[PDB]
């Protein structure tokens, strides 16, 4: 009756992991991802395919998080080691011209250090913030002296972000979900083949997502188990909230030479009462975007139940505190301000902030680094896209449920722009019935 | 496809034979597998040969190539076919057909034939 | 453009076969990864290209072999698998018998060439 | 010996095409730097074999197509280019050309493989 | 299985050729040296392959040529090599002559393309 045909160029694929590369248009993105990008990149709309997507078993994240991690490690490799400071200190409080905001905050400190020869020394005087800097038995120590040693970062070397596109080697397809209300996890039905996605900026922070993408239509909640309370919340907003964060003092940057060609940075002199670092947003609009959250959460919970917010729930000061780089800086604010609220059927709101330059980045236990001072008044300007929240464990009890930022990994960042793409392997092979036989 | 045969019927044997099938559905441009059948007491079916209407070309039975000939003109969707030295043993029924034969599916369209008697 | 055949037909999509085939050729740490899929990209295209050399179909896109189709790999009408299935959908159906089928195509080849050591012209 | 036909004519240096393409496949940093070469060698040989299999030209130095010829790409004699041209001064003739070409000759041999899906024999 | 027929004489050794070719393709020191190996497997592959090319046997495991048999290269009798040799002693036995061989195909093949170029359809 029928025979074998065998036909090569199958448009067929599969799921598979891959190496993607990275793409872009003295920044270590930049410098990195330096293989360019397109001009107007075209993608082919797949008429009639539906593909089954999973945000939470995405593996473009994880290659991500893993490159990024590399990044810092590399980036960091050739610069000033600061092994020689890791000496006695005899500190004081600052207690000059300091409002009551700040009191205890910084420690005015002096020490023997080396210079280019080694047989001879200099007294050296410095600021610092209270954070970095722990008790002997004053004597003081810098905080990461009984852990590990800890590296300058490199004052010429930028980890500003770039959009960075993540592109498929040959062999391998991106396939996009282009469906307006896709919450990462099933199958899509408008969905495109593309070489590289869109540029992603990759903002490193903890509670609130800053620069991301929005969503169009409403806010999007995603998540793994909805009804699970060991797994985390993604909510996408789809209106920006502006955020304007300061370090209002004008800090004066100075150098000493460490031994034969490393310089290290410390602040020198702050200049001007001393007052505390903070954050700002519309108090209006931080109301009116989380009132949108919450009609999206009755949706999962019931619109008979209470939806209340609360701070976090305790932890290190980089889980507890929303955590990102501003101008270079580190900053550690207070988020009681605003999850604070219970919803039930002009001004801003400001968040005190802490700063600190002894790093343990990437939830490790030592490789830390530290970040030279900044030259200056600080200020920067950022666009609150998303949230990540946690629900309080809980029971039926009275119906009310509480929503606390949560802590979450790196990774979560990375998904909540990934959730879209996913990664596919070509196979042109197949075979199927026809009517032919072997000519001869 | 829907297939009618035509041309006279009565045929002198001095003369040659003129047969002209309509084509409707489709377009004879687009297609192959035109042909020509004949049904005759002394034989039941003998193939007459095809044209190929994308491309113009035929072929044809080998003991009837001698003396004949298929063309088409596609703008009134037409075919025929034409024989010249046509005699008493070339009376037969004629039909229009079209094989449709390739690797995903096989058919066959005929019309209803015409008769000549030579 | 590449898979925008995906949602056709079997039969629509095997007419833009090569358009699926020429897109399949296109720090040390970093440079090592490269490496590695620069070289799998080379070992699984010659994999593929080794198979069509072993079954007798090298150099071709579409090739007729003479292994005849088991009912019970998949029981269609030809115009069924052709006319309302794409090849998404026929690779799930017959992904249980992909190996069996390879696995006699590899036989009816080395039986074509041992018939092709006859001289008797091979009647 | 290699290269020794690139002062000859076209017709001349047809009849050397065997030993130009026997000569295509003959520290951390030096040994990934060796390696990226290595690769690449591979990765053009096989995009150009790619090429000759698509355009139905497999396991031949001198293939022949179906697609014409075009005066636009270039008006010139038989005996011209033939006899009194060199392969060198060819493919600066009508390097502007070679995309098109290559185009061309991939769609001719998409419709060589549609014909063949008929059993009619299309004569 | 994979060289089973390793003692097999050259005829029955013929019979399963394809087993032989299935099985030719699959900390920074030690991911350079399997680079390395990786690589060289691709390189030797496709040089046998091109040879296959040049001597216009491709996509085939048995291939007739037109170079006679040399009987200086070895005097035996037709069914003393097929039917009481193996194959390993077959190549000690004529190993000197590989490349004179591997050279007289080549210049055969070429001869076979001046002749394809000359349209009377006569050698
Ligand atoms: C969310 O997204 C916003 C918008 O993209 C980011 O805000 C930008 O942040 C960068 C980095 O901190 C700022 O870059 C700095 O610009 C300075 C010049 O400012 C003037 O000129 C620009 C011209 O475009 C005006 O827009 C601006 O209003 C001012 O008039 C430079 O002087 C800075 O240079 C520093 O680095 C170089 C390195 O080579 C050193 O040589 C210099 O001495 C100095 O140290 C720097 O380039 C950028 O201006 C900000 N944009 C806006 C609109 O304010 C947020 O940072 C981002 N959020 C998060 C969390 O990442
Ligand atoms: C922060 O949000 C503002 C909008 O509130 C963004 O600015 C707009 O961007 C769109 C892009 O399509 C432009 O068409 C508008 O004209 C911009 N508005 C204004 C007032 O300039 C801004 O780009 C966002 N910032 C970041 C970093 O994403
Ligand atoms: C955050 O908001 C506060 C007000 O709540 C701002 O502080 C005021 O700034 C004006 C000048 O524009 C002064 O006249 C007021 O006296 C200040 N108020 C207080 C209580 O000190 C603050 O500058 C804003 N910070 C940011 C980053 O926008
Ligand atoms: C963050 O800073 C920007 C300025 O960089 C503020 O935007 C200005 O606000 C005034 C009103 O106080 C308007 O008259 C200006 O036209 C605005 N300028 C721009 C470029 O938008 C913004 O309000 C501050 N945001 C927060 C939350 O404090
Ligand atoms: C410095 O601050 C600490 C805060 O715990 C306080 O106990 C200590 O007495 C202060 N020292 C001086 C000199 O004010
Ligand atoms: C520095 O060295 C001198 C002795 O030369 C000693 O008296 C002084 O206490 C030391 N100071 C510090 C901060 O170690
Ligand atoms: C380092 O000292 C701090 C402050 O006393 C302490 O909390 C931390 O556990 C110590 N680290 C190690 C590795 O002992
Ligand atoms: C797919 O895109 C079209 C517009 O091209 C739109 O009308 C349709 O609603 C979209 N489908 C889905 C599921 O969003
Ligand atoms: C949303 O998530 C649920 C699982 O909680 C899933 O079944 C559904 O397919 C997802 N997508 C949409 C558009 O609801
Ligand atoms: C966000 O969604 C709400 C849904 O109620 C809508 O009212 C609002 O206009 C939307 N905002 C934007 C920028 O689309
Ligand atoms: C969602 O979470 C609940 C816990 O409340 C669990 O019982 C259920 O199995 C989870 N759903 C899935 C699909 O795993
Ligand atoms: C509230 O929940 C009910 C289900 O009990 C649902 O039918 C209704 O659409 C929801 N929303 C509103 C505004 O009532
Ligand atoms: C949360 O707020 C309470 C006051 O209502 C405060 O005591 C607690 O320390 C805050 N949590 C964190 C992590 O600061
Ligand atoms: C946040 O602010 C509240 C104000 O009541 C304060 O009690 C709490 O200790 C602060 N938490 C942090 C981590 O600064
Ligand atoms: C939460 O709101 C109440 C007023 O309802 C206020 O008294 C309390 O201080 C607020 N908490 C924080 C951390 O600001
Ligand atoms: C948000 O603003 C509205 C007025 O538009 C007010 O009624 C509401 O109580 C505010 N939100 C909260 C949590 O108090
Ligand atoms: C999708 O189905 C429609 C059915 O009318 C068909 O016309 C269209 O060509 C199909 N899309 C693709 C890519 O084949
Ligand atoms: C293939 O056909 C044979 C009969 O020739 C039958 O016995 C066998 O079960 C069929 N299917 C498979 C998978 O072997
Ligand atoms: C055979 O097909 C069934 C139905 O699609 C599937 O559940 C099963 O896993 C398949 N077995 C193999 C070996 O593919
Ligand atoms: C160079 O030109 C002369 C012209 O007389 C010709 O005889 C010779 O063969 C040419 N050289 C080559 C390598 O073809
Ligand atoms: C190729 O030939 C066509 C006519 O068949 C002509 O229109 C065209 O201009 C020629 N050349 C190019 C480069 O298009
Ligand atoms: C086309 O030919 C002209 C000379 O006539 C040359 O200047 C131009 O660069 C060529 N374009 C391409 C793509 O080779
Ligand atoms: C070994 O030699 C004997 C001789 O009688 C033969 O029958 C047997 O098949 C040979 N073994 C192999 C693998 O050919
Ligand atoms: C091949 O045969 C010829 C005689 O026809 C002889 O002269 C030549 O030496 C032989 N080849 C070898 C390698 O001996
Ligand atoms: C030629 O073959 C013989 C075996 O017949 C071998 O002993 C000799 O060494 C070979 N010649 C060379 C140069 O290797």
């Amino acid at each position: 009756n029928l025979w074998v045909t065998v036909y090569y160029g199958v448009p067929v694929w599969k799921d598979a992991e891959t190496t993607l590369f990275c793409a872009s248009d003295h920044n270590v993105w930049a410098t990195h991802c330096c293989v360019p990008t397109d001009p107007n990149p075209q993608e082919i709309h797949l008429e009639n395919v539906t593909e089954e997507f999973n945000m939470w078993k995405n593996n473009m994240v994880e290659q991500m998080h893993t490159d990024i991690i590399s990044l810092w490690d590399q980036s960091l490799k050739p610069c000033v080691k600061l092994t020689p400071l890791c000496v006695t200190l005899q500190c004081t409080n600052v207690t000059n011209n300091i409002t009551d905001d700040m009191r205890g905050e910084l420690k005015n400190c002096s020490f023997n250090m080396t210079t280019e020869l080694r047989d001879k020394k200099q007294k050296v005087y410095s600021l610092f913030y209270r954070l970095d800097v722990v008790q002997i038995n004053k004597e003081y120590r810098l905080i990461n002296c009984n852990t590990s040693a800890i590296t300058q970062a490199c004052p010429k070397v930028s980890f500003e972000p770039i959009p960075i596109h993540y592109c498929a080697p040959a062999g391998f397809a991106i396939l996009k979900c282009k469906d307006k209300k896709f919450n990462g996890t099933g199958p899509c039905t408008n969905v495109s083949t593309v070489q590289c996605t869109h540029g992603i900026k990759p903002v490193v922070s903890t509670q609130l997502l800053l620069n991301g993408s929005l969503a169009e239509e409403e806010v999007i909640i995603r998540s793994e188990n909805i009804t699970n309370n060991a797994k985390n919340i993604l909510v996408q907003l789809n209106e920006s909230v502006q955020i304007n964060c300061t370090r209002p003092n004008n800090n004066t940057v100075k150098s000493i030479r460490i031994g034969p060609g490393q310089w290290f940075y410390y602040t020198g002199d702050i200049i001007g009462d001393i007052r505390q670092a903070h954050c700002n947003v519309s108090k209006a609009t931080w109301n009116e975007t989380l009132g949108k959250v919450v009609k999206q959460l009755r949706k999962h919970f019931g619109n008979n139940t209470i939806i209340r917010f609360a701070n976090s729930s305790g932890g290190d000061l980089e889980v507890t505190t929303h955590s990102f780089n501003c101008g270079g800086e580190f900053f550690y604010c207070n988020t009681s301000g605003l999850f604070n609220s219970t919803w039930i059927s002009n001004d801003s709101i400001t968040l005190p902030c802490r700063i600190k330059q002894i790093i343990n980045m990437w939830q490790r236990i030592g490789q830390a680094m530290y970040a030279p001072p900044i030259q200056g008044v600080i200020r920067c300007v950022s666009n609150i896209t998303g949230l990540i929240l946690t629900r309080d464990g809980g029971s039926t009890n009275s119906t009310t449920e509480t929503f606390r930022p949560g802590g979450g990994d790196m990774r979560d960042n990375w998904r909540s722009e990934l959730y879209k793409y996913k990664v596919v392997k070509i196979e042109p092979l197949g075979v199927a019935p026809t009517r032919c036989k072997r000519r001869v | 496809v829907q297939l009618v045969e035509s041309g006279p019927g009565l045929v002198r044997p001095s003369e040659t034979l003129s047969l002209t099938c309509a084509v409707s559905g489709d377009s004879i441009s687009t297609n192959n597998g035109w042909s020509w059948i004949r049904q005759t007491p002394g034989k039941g079916l003998e193939w007459i040969g095809y044209i190929n209407g994308r491309s113009g070309s035929t072929r044809y039975n080998p003991s009837l190539q001698s003396r004949v000939t298929i063309s088409t003109d596609t703008s009134g969707n037409q075919f025929s076919l034409k024989v010249n030295s046509v005699t008493a043993a070339d009376t037969a029924k004629y039909y229009c057909a079209f094989f449709w034969s390739t690797y995903y599916k096989r058919f066959d369209v005929w019309g209803p034939g015409v008769r000549v008697t030579v | 453009g590449f898979l925008g055949a995906a949602g056709s037909t079997m039969g629509a999509a095997s007419m833009t076969l090569t358009v699926q085939a020429r897109n399949l050729l296109s720090d040390t740490h970093w440079g090592i990864k490269q490496l590695q899929a620069r070289v799998l990209a080379v070992e699984h295209y010659l994999r593929d290209q080794q198979l069509l050399g072993i079954w007798g179909c090298s150099g071709k896109l579409i090739c007729c072999t003479n292994v005849p189709w088991n009912s019970s790999w998949s029981n269609r009408n030809l115009s069924e698998i052709w006319d309302n299935m794409t090849w998404l959908q026929w690779d799930k159906e017959i992904s249980n018998y992909t190996q069996i089928i390879y696995g006699l195509l590899e036989e009816s080849q080395n039986q074509q060439e041992k018939n092709e050591q006859d001289l008797l012209e091979l009647d």
